[PDB]
């Protein structure tokens, strides 16, 4: 529908206009973290940004021409990749660091407060590491999130989606050839980007085999979170 | 579901 309609620069405004508000951390407790208390926040916290996420897939130019069935196919297969370029994203300007909200900023030892959790948080330093060596700019973090959603499940079911990928692609390139990049730079970059997502999905599953852990059972999960975790099963 | 309410809301 509308999407395939739009301009470059259009369909950037689209996904800036759409982006959710960065969310704030319960302030207690404001101590250091015991493993079931920094559960607890993370699960609060989760909990709160798959609402805003909800509806930002909503405002994603193409998504709401799909029928409700793939919309929430999508939304199953792909809300943690989501978070976690969210989280990635958020964190450039605090190397060595994980901004999950503004007063909930993790080093990697506060990672080890909770079992099997530094493991996934080395993973999305790395990541961070890598966005801030490529420059990520904020057009094309937008472009990247909306590629997860229409990308993740497309395979696990067609045409629109990919008609709407082959708009955001288009979009990129658009966006690294008004910074001059040369047509060989432009194409370099658009990979070196692609191939992050495929880490991104590496550590989706991770985290996803690491919510399956919990159930140990310390701290109850939403019913929102329970409901998106038993569509990964 | 959850995710199918907040999808119509
Ligand atoms: N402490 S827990 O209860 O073990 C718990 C609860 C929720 C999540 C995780 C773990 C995994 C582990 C790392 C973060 C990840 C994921 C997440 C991603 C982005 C974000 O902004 C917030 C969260 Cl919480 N969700």
């Amino acid at each position: 529908s509308l999407a395939l309609s739009l301009t470059a620069d259009q369909m950037v405004s689209a996904l800036l206009d759409a982006e959710p508000p960065i969310l704030y951390s319960e302030y207690d407790p404001t101590r250091p973290f015991s493993e079931a208390s920094m559960m607890g926040l993370l699960t609060n916290l989760a909990d709160r940004e798959l609402v805003h996420m909800i509806n930002w897939a909503k405002r994603v130019p193409g998504f709401v021409d799909l029928t409700l069935h793939d919309q929430v196919h999508l939304l199953e297969c792909a809300w943690l990749e989501i978070l976690m370029i969210g989280l990635v994203w958020r964190s450039m300007e605090h190397p060595g660091k994980l901004l999950f909200a503004p007063n909930l900023l993790l080093d990697r030892n506060q990672g080890k407060c909770v079992e099997g959790m530094v493991e996934i948080f080395d993973m999305l330093l790395a990541t961070s590491s890598r966005f801030r060596m490529m420059n990520l700019q904020g057009e094309e973090f937008v472009c990247l999130k909306s590629i997860i959603l229409l990308n993740s499940g497309v395979y696990t079911f067609k045409d629109h989606i990919h008609r709407v990928l082959d708009k955001i692609t288009d979009t990129l390139i658009h966006l690294m050839a008004k910074a001059g990049l040369t047509l060989q730079q432009q194409h370099q970059r658009l990979a070196q980007l692609l191939l992050i997502l495929s880490h991104i999905r590496h550590m989706s599953n991770k985290g996803m085999e690491h919510l399956y852990s919990m159930k140990k059972n310390v701290v109850p999960l939403s019913d929102l979170l329970l409901e998106m975790l038993d569509a990964h099963r | 579901k959850i995710l199918h309410r907040l999808l119509q809301d």
